[PDB]
């Protein structure tokens, strides 16, 4: 609310940054003949780590301010859902 | 088991010749069977003849110099004339 | 359309004495003095 | 079309990988995920399974992962073949008049001959050397 | 050929292998057909394949005409090709 | 309508001569039309039968009769580039600059099709080279929109 | 056809000008890709490259596709042949 | 082995600024250099696809993608170099 | 919905046809496509196939082909079954 | 030099050893711009990289997109080698074509013992890229407090 967002900001900021983008290559086919350098080139790749998540940008501000992700969530690794929990013996367990 | 007595015959456009060149060639081949009424008889097709039909086209200069959308044209028209199925809705506890 | 390309199916038969057999000759022999590119097949019961 | 080999393998040969599971007489399994922006996943079953219920089984799970995959790779259409890994024959095609490019002929093996033979009983897989024509827009950056 | 290698230079060695059957193998070779930019890969820029069919065996008397002796002399003859690994070889009785 | 009059229209489309013979000597109605408008002169005419519409003229079929949309036979003959047909339609009075209800002339479907030699014939009997259709277009346009030189040369 | 796609109208200028597809984009018949190339003793070719199903017989899927193929020449364009450059089966039935 | 490849990253804060939106970005960029498959047309009487690609003279050179201009949402046109960096890098053209 | 019969043939028809090999024991395919909005493609197999195998086959392929297909096709959904004639009985419902 | 190039590439300080003894041109380029000294730079092949410097190698060689050694060096966390370059008078303030300093690369990979090189040998800690970005607001965007505390 204080940075006049939503989750559809928040849900297509993710989306937009990241990203695993199919860009092409240099020197593909059909080539212009005596072409001698073939290379993929690499774009936007999928995020890896908490750190990375949080620098996504949301916005910036009239003044230039940024507003990143984690200036309105909390990032980090966790369960896909919350609902099971094992105990082997009454300490924690997972389990198959 | 059809007629024993019957046959069963397919014309095939080998070479991208088209329909009505199909056509052509089928009502050759209709016109000479009929001419053996010693050995053919009732050749004739299975399926129906062409029929007059309404083509209509979009002139595209002119939607966009009012700004009127293709997508829109295309759908007041489908929609209207031939019918459009939307989503679904449940009628008394069944899905429809 | 008939094995992916456009068709049409011709339905008849062998008249009175005739085989069906003999009748299918016939067809095939018309059927090699069409225009270029057209050709046939036999399907359902002339199949086998 | 169009990705390198890490973006196959993380937006696709990953996903269906992970949807590859109770599948009866599996030995193992392997794939290539490359830069021509193709994947090929190859499950090896146990000598005597019935190759068709292993078809069956395998995109019974590959159908779970398709919704997953990207719309390009859905619209390129994937497919799930149970052949040997080797060729039994190579059909040739040339002009002997001259009369008709490699692109050409190509374009006529591909329009006219590679399904019927495609569809025949027996015929695991069949690869065109060459390629059908499409309708190509080759674009310029100036002009636009 | 080394990925990074242009469709280009892998029609060079193709050519060169080609060549080699069809000028230091005429009495045993029949037929080459060889494909720029598919191989067991399969496709890439940088590789390639050649199908070799043999005149019948009764033309190719004696050891030094039969496959073994053929593709041999021919990866000798090809490993004096620059930045490029090719090689003939026959399929065995049951590759599985 | 008649009976006379569907099997007219049915033989004409099918080009089958001899049954027309018959039918224009047993008085059969050459002003017949179906629920497009279409007589059997609209229908030889679409499907290219020469001797059929040489025998509907003789026997007093109308050369300008316009379907349902306003279109008449030499639109369809010079649309679908049946240049002899053309020829004999105009030789009968046809209406070289007729009107469908869109505006489009002869003219403009020979040359969006690209017959060059009916735009020729067309020119010849007088066809209207600056007629435009309901959207201000002309043959010209036409065939620079489609990008046909030739065409373009001869309306210049 | 390419003549179609040339005309497909990207936008009207200010002045009423038309910018056509054929305005920005060369437009041809070409493969879906460019990455596959065949020759037939250095000639020009094309070719299918068959894989036998799972368990299926070698001899009986060669005789139905040689079948297949006799249905399409008589429908060839003209100078097109069918060549055999690799055949497995031959050597099945003749040592046999 | 390993090979070059071209790393392009996009700059979201400068796209931002600009009003371009990443979708164009990624569209324009891939649609360039990779292609993309539109949807079919009928070529002869057979469903066949259309590709859009740039032409081979403007994606053989590194230099060439600040060449390819994107839209801003002010219908202001603005040359990737506006946006991006690239730099060379070293990744597998097959991961096993 | 509303489609004529080559709008049927060419978006729908076509595309499955495209898609339906490697299937086993087929003896032909044949389809129509009609100005109802409608296509039905029959498959026939070899005697002594079995019924549940080739529906199956059937299935999945057209399965793979699904995204293909125009949307409003794939809303309706497309049904495959086996095809018999034989009916036990009709029931016929009336008001009266 | 094309020997030179993959030699130099696989680490194989032996065979470096000849080449260079049989006069292979030490700033051989390969087709994007790369140098020896380039690939022992990018896959931290230190012994490699000291040989290649003895021999003459030109330790400010840039690729085709105005990158160079040191700017591979800083960016993959190869601590020795930095200090090595350096020590060769590798430019500290090198730009690539994207205005990109070895100090921005070591500070978004957060590598601070080189970092502290950098600065040690005068990198310009105000220097921006093309979007005008600095060390610091590197630094700050990925959070890094430790390393912005000392571009400080
Ligand atoms: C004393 C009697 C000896 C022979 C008796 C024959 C009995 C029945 C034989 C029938 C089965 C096949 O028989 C045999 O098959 C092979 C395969 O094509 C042929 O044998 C072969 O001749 C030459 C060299 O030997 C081969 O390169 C060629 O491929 C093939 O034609 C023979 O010409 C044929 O005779």
């Amino acid at each position: 609310n204080k940075f006049q967002l939503t989750p559809v900001d928040v849900i297509t900021a993710i989306k937009a940054q990241n990203a695993q983008v199919a860009a092409g290559q240099l020197g593909g086919t059909p080539p212009v003949k005596g072409q001698q350098l073939n290379a993929s080139i690499i774009a936007q790749t999928r995020l890896t780590s908490t750190e990375e998540f949080g620098k996504i940008l949301l916005k910036v501000n009239q003044d230039g301010s940024r507003v990143l992700l984690r200036d309105v969530a909390k990032i980090e690794l966790g369960g896909e859902n919350y609902d099971i929990i094992a105990e082997f013996n009454g300490q924690p367990a997972s389990g198959l | 088991l059809g007629t024993a007595t019957g046959f069963d015959f397919e014309l095939i456009d080998q070479a991208g010749l088209g329909h009505e060149k199909l056509t052509q060639a089928r009502n050759q081949l209709l016109a000479e069977a009929a001419k053996h009424p010693d050995m053919l008889t009732s050749v004739r097709p299975n399926g129906l003849e062409d029929t007059p039909q309404f083509k209509i086209d979009i002139d595209q200069e002119k939607a966009q110099a009012l700004g009127v959308s293709i997508n829109d044209i295309n759908t007041t028209l489908g929609a209207a004339w031939g019918g459009s199925y939307v989503n679904d809705f449940i009628d008394r506890g069944r899905v429809k | 359309r008939y094995n992916g390309l456009p068709s049409m199916e011709i339905l008849g038969q062998a008249a009175p004495g005739k085989s069906t057999g003999e009748a299918m000759e016939l067809m095939e022999q018309l059927a090699s003095k069409l225009p270029t590119g057209v050709g046939y097949d036999w399907t359902g019961m002339s199949y086998q | 079309p169009g990705a390198d080999a890490k973006t196959v393998q993380d937006t696709v040969t990953q996903v269906i990988e992970q949807n590859m599971n109770g599948i009866d007489n599996l030995m193992y399994m392997s794939s290539n995920s490359d830069s021509t922006g193709t994947v090929q996943i190859t499950l090896t079953f146990e000598s005597g399974t019935d190759a068709d219920i292993a078809q069956v089984q395998v995109q019974n799970k590959l159908q779970l992962a398709m919704p997953l995959l990207p719309q390009e790779v859905q619209q390129q259409g994937v497919s799930v073949e149970k052949s040997s890994s080797s060729f039994l024959m190579v059909v040739g095609v040339i002009n002997t008049d001259g009369t008709m490019t490699q692109e050409d002929i190509s374009d006529y093996v591909a329009a006219n001959m590679k399904d019927a033979i495609s569809r025949t009983s027996g015929v695991g897989d069949v690869q065109l050397f060459g390629s059908q024509y499409a309708m190509r827009i080759w674009m310029n950056p100036n002009e636009l | 050929l080394p990925a990074g290698a242009t469709q280009e230079r892998t029609q060079k060695v193709l050519n060169e292998v080609t060549h080699y059957y069809l000028t230091k193998e005429k009495n045993n070779v029949e037929s080459v057909f060889a494909v720029n930019g598919f191989g067991f890969a399969g496709r890439g820029q940088n590789t390639g394949i050649a199908f070799v069919s043999l005149k019948d065996w009764a033309d190719r008397p004696g050891e030094e005409n039969k496959v073994e002796a053929i593709t041999m002399r021919a990866t000798r003859a090809f490993s004096q090709i620059k930045d490029a690994m090719v090689f003939a070889f026959n399929l065995p009785a049951i590759v599985e | 309508g008649s009976d006379l009059g569907k099997k007219l229209l049915e033989a004409a489309r099918a080009g089958r001569d001899d049954e027309v013979r018959i039918l224009m000597a047993n008085g059969a109605d050459v002003n017949a039309a179906d629920v497009v408008g279409w007589t059997p002169l609209h229908l030889a005419a679409y499907w290219g039968h020469l001797e059929i519409v040489e025998v509907l003229l003789k026997n007093g079929a109308d050369v300008n009769a316009y379907d349902t949309l306003g279109s008449t036979p030499l639109h369809l003959a010079a649309h679908f580039g049946h240049l002899e047909i053309v020829e004999v339609l105009l030789k009968n009075g046809a209406d070289v600059n007729a009107k469908d209800d869109n505006g489009i002339t002869p003219l403009h479907l020979a040359a969006n099709r690209g017959h060059l030699e009916i735009v020729e014939v067309l020119l010849k009997y007088g066809a209207d080279v600056n007629a435009q259709d309901k959207f201000g277009k002309t043959a010209f346009d036409i065939s620079i929109n489609n990008g046909n030189e030739d065409l373009a040369e001869i309306l210049q | 056809s390419t003549e179609e796609f040339g005309k497909i109208l990207l936008k009207v200028n200010q002045d009423g000008s038309r910018v056509l597809l054929r305005d920005v984009a060369k437009i041809e018949l070409g493969g879906e890709n460019y990455d596959i190339i065949a020759e037939f003793n250095g000639q020009p070719a094309s070719g299918l490259g068959i894989k036998l199903a799972t368990g299926a017989n070698a001899l009986d899927t060669a005789a139905a596709i040689r079948a297949e193929l006799a249905k399409m020449e008589p429908f060839f364009p003209s100078g097109l042949k069918i060549v055999y450059p690799y055949d497995t089966t031959p050597f099945v039935k003749i040592s046999i | 082995e390993d090979t070059p490849q071209f790393k392009i990253d996009i700059d979201q804060e400068k796209a931002q600024a600009l009003g371009v939106s990443i979708n164009d970005i990624n569209t324009t960029l891939g649609a360039a250099w990779g292609g993309s498959y539109v949807n079919d047309f009928i070529d002869r009487g057979r469903v066949k696809k259309v590709y859009v690609m740039s032409e081979a003279k403007y994606r053989m050179l590194p230099d060439d993608i600040g060449d390819w201009y994107v839209r801003a949402a002010d219908g202001q046109m603005v040359p990737f170099s506006a946006f991006s960096s690239s730099r060379w890098e070293y990744g597998s053209p097959r991961l096993e």
